């Protein structure tokens, strides 16, 4: 997952989910991207799946 | 299983959003984004519950999918939840209506506009969308929007959280409905 595309001003939702820096789990990639965005580029992917 | 439960293909999880029949043969009806490029549909995370597979998938464009029931055993509720439905209807601007999904459960607004466009992104655009107040959650695509016992539309996409609001757009049931040739019961 890159997030340069991003942001997006809406997401589909399904749920495949990431796990992000902040050991927050995110629900799709759509999601993920658009706070990475949000946090300025300092949020970063840990890991595919639940954290 | 009924409207807004969960769904799962191999890829990952979305929720049903109505079921519908025509004639003799029952499907469920979901996002097209959740159909896309999934054949068997089961009834939970372990894959051991088939539920049936893809027969048709609309998305982007529009974004409806429906699914036909291979399992002869599972209870197929014509409801959302415990809720029943009986119709299906159009929907209009000030409309109270009503979401449940997998991940959230059942969250209520206002239909705030029509025929919306929402830009996906990577050429992924949908049009002809009702656009609501009601927050949703990935896992909730696909679940219904319903109004009173009236099927109004499937959930697609948007932005923001339930914790502090969102907006939401979906897909009006009728146009999948009359694509199909299915309905309500």
């Amino acid at each position: 997952v890159d997030c340069s595309e991003y942001p997006k001003p809406a997401c589909t939702q399904e749920y495949r989910p990431l796990c992000g820096s902040d050991n927050k789990t995110y629900g799709n990639k759509c999601n993920f991207c658009n706070a990475v965005v949000e946090s300025n580029g300092t949020l970063t992917l840990s890991h595919f799946g639940k954290c | 299983i009924s409207g807004g439960d969960a769904i799962y293909s191999s890829t990952g999880r979305c929720s049903l959003g109505f079921n519908v029949r025509s004639g003799s043969t029952y499907y469920f009806l979901t996002a097209g984004h959740c159909t896309d490029g999934a054949t068997t549909w089961w009834a939970n995370s372990a894959r051991t519950t088939v539920l049936g597979t893809t027969s048709g998938s609309s998305f982007p464009n529009n974004d409806y999918g429906i699914v036909r029931y291979t399992n002869t055993t599972i209870p197929k509720d014509g409801t959302v939840g415990g809720q029943d439905i009986t119709s299906a209807a159009n929907a209009t601007v000030g409309m109270a209506v009503t979401r449940r999904g997998s991940t959230t459960g059942t969250h209520s607004g206002s239909v705030t506009a029509l025929n919306a466009t929402v830009n996906y992104g990577g050429g992924d655009v949908v049009y002809g969308m009702i656009r609501t107040n009601v927050c949703a959650e990935p896992g909730d695509s696909g679940g219904p929007l319903y109004s009173g016992t009236r099927a109004i539309g499937l959930t697609s996409g948007g932005s923001g959280n339930c914790s502090s609001g969102g907006t939401t757009f979906f897909q009006p049931v009728t146009e999948a409905l009359s694509a199909y040739g299915v309905s309500v019961y």
